[PDB]
């Protein structure tokens, strides 16, 4: 506890932004995108930081 | 902007909800520029906001 | 702090029909996008400062049952406050009487 690994390159993880009411519909609807208070930014594709 | 004696009510809105978990280290707080109000004006905290 | 009085219902007995919990998640989905705009409604009370007075709408013709909670102040309930004595008042007891 305390010790962490030296150095990680595993950037490909699945973010997400999560929606707290959504407990029912297994529906593929396009819902929306203006009653969430937040946004995942992209990725940019400039030089590697 | 008021007359001698006269009284006002005023409102307010948006800013940080009650934190999540404990909530009693929240505060709202009004005060004047002034180091010797209660001799100018009286300032009385309302219901809610 | 004043809350609203959400007596127990009748114990029938606990059948173990995992279908009712279906219907539970359905409601309760149904219940959270509705609580978007319900907020001012008196089931969406959430919990005051002391002296912060909030507006709750409400439906009239009814009778309404409420609790006072009490708590130190850490903010945890007691788990028996009964050598206390309540005081139950409105401004108007022809809009709304105890």
């Amino acid at each position: 506890k305390g010790v962490h690994f030296d150095s990680c390159n595993l950037d490909d993880l699945e973010w997400r932004v999560d929606d707290s009411n959504a407990n029912n519909d297994n529906n593929g609807g396009g819902g929306s995108n203006q009653e969430r208070s937040f946004s995942l930014l992209p990725l940019q594709k400039t030089n590697t930081p | 902007l008021l007359t001698l004696g006269s009284t006002l009510n005023v409102f307010f809105s948006g800013g940080p909800e009650p934190w999540h978990l404990e909530r009693k280290s929240h505060f709202q707080s009004i005060v004047s520029n002034l180091t010797n109000e209660q001799n100018v004006l009286s300032i009385v905290p309302g219901n809610g906001n | 702090q004043l809350q609203v009085a959400n007596l127990p219902k009748d114990h029938q007995i606990q059948d173990s029909s995992h279908h009712q919990q279906i219907q539970q998640q359905e409601q309760q989905q149904q219940q959270q996008q509705q609580q978007s705009t319900c907020q001012d409604t008196i089931f969406s009370i959430k919990k005051q400062k002391q002296g912060e007075i909030g507006t709750y709408k409400i439906r009239n013709d009814r009778d309404i049952p409420f609790i006072a909670q009490v708590f130190d102040d850490n903010g945890k309930p007691f788990t028996n406050y009964s050598s206390l004595v309540f005081d139950w008042k409105s401004s108007d007891q022809t809009q709304a009487k105890w």
